[PDB]
């Protein structure tokens, strides 16, 4: 009895320290004060630029390790960040409108945080070009008719991927 | 009148060649989100275009020992394209050396990451269970 | 930083920075889940059972998922924390090299937008 | 199993050779783990390096 008292008073205290432990990466912060978890961007892009001008610290820290990993963690293509994601323990830093995309194509995959910033795609001009003020005001007439929205929509049509122990003593009983 | 030059850059979902058996030849090859902004933009201003990947397949930055661009910014600055139609953020740096028109599409950057009945022998070994079966 | 560009009077007023903030059976039919408490409704089962509530309990007795000072607020990112844009107490802690404050910036500073 | 869980902790303690590359290397590196491995050993410098 006393033998059988010790084992599953051990067997309790055991099962508590598994459970009290039972009771993650969620923000750039969470990257940056690490390095198991490696991180990149795409080469010559503005994601990449961003980190390599920034002054605020958890940035020039993320900036720090990219430049020291570089042939590694910065690639050529988005498409290459996401295999890097896939295959190896790797966290991209990607614009969001891509990752919408990417994310309801791998089920997988997520979005880690919020936007780290805000900016805009525009179309290119070289200085000084006329096309610049006629193609806004054409972005502006596309937006408010509601063909931006569609157009994302389309090409934006992802239709997928969402956004016990006691059992085992039942058996043995019946 | 002359058909733009139009500089760009793969991108899913924004452009990408086109699936087809029969060869695809000049812009015909081109599809996406982009492309239809493109098309769009066309009928409204009154211009044909000429599509053209970015031919060292960057989107751009400087050079921080010689101070050069590359990508589809250096395009624009030395006058080989007369547009860049792609996901190309508008950015402070870019600003003062290119013009962009206001935005088709705001976002920012973020992370991409990666998201047993065994939990009841683990807790007492599965020597333990024996000797305690066999006393 | 504003005494190097304007000219003020000896204080009306004095004060410093501070912080404002605010001042169920149903955890005993946690640890054993109403699934669990309809199936158990031999002696080595209840055992195991038993052993399992108690052991659960006591994680959730330990975890069990008080504020006092700035200090506090620095080490947790549940609570979020901000101060007026543009004014003198967003300043001071943009400007802080003492760690606590200096933690305190770079988290209003990323989360501006919603907690300046 | 790797200098992050050195740097973590300071049950074990850690250095390198005197005036070598690989404390040189600490002494300048940014990088976190690195930065805060070099500020132990220059604190125990007499008894670690
Ligand atoms: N869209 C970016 C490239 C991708 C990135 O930097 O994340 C650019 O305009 O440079
Ligand atoms: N009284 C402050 C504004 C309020 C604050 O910063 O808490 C000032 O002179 O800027
Ligand atoms: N080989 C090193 C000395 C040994 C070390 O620093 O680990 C040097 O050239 O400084």
């Amino acid at each position: 009895w006393f033998f059988t008292l010790i084992i599953i008073s051990s067997y309790t205290a055991n099962l508590a320290a598994f459970l009290t432990v039972e009771r993650p990466i969620d923000s750039a912060d969470d990257l940056a004060k690490q390095t198991k978890i490696e991180y990149g961007a795409v080469e010559d892009g503005a994601t990449m630029t961003f980190f390599k001008k920034s002054k605020i610290s958890t940035y020039d820290k993320m900036w720090a390790f990219m430049s020291s990993r570089r042939q590694s963690v910065l690639v050529k293509s988005n498409e290459e960040g996401i295999q890097r994601v896939l295959t190896s323990d790797y966290a991209f830093l990607m614009e969001s409108t891509t990752i919408e995309f990417v994310t309801q194509r791998n089920c997988n995959l997520t979005q880690i945080g919020g936007l780290i910033d805000s900016k805009g795609y525009g179309v290119g001009t070289p200085m000084g070009s006329p096309y610049r003020d006629k193609i806004t005001i054409a972005i502006l007439q596309l937006q408010e008719e509601g063909k931006l929205h569609m157009m994302k929509e389309k090409w934006w049509r992802g239709n997928g991927c969402p956004e016990q122990n006691i059992g085992g003593i039942f058996i043995v009983l019946a | 009148n002359r058909s733009l030059i139009v500089t760009t850059i793969l991108e899913e979902p924004y452009v990408l060649f086109k699936k087809s058996d029969k060869p695809l030849y000049g812009n015909d090859r081109f599809e996406g989100y982009c492309i239809d902004l493109l098309r769009e933009l066309s009928t409204i201003l009154g211009f044909t275009y000429e599509i053209r990947l970015v031919e060292d397949g960057k989107y751009g930055a400087q050079d921080d020992v010689n101070g050069q661009w590359n990508g589809m910014v250096r395009e624009l600055i030395d006058h080989k394209a007369d547009l860049a139609v792609a996901p190309l953020a508008i950015t402070y740096v870019r600003e003062k050396v290119i013009d962009f028109s206001k935005p088709f599409m705001t976002l920012g950057i973020s992370i991409l990451y990666r998201k047993g009945v065994f939990s009841f022998l683990n807790p007492l070994s599965p020597d333990i269970w024996m000797y305690v079966l066999l006393a | 930083v504003r005494e190097k560009v304007i000219d003020f009077s000896k204080p009306f007023m004095t004060l410093g920075i501070s912080i404002l903030y605010r001042k169920g059976v149903f955890s005993f039919l946690n640890p054993l889940s109403p699934d669990i408490w309809m199936y158990v409704l031999w002696w080595f089962f209840t055992l195991i059972i038993i052993s399992s509530y108690t052991a659960n309990l006591a994680a959730f007795l330990t975890v069990e998922r008080p504020i006092d000072s700035a200090d506090d607020l620095a080490k947790q990112t549940k609570i979020e924390y901000g101060a007026v844009e543009d004014g003198a107490t967003m300043t001071f802690f943009k400007k802080s090299k003492i760690s606590t404050y200096d933690k305190m910036w770079a988290f209003m500073s990323s989360r501006r937008q919603s907690v300046l």
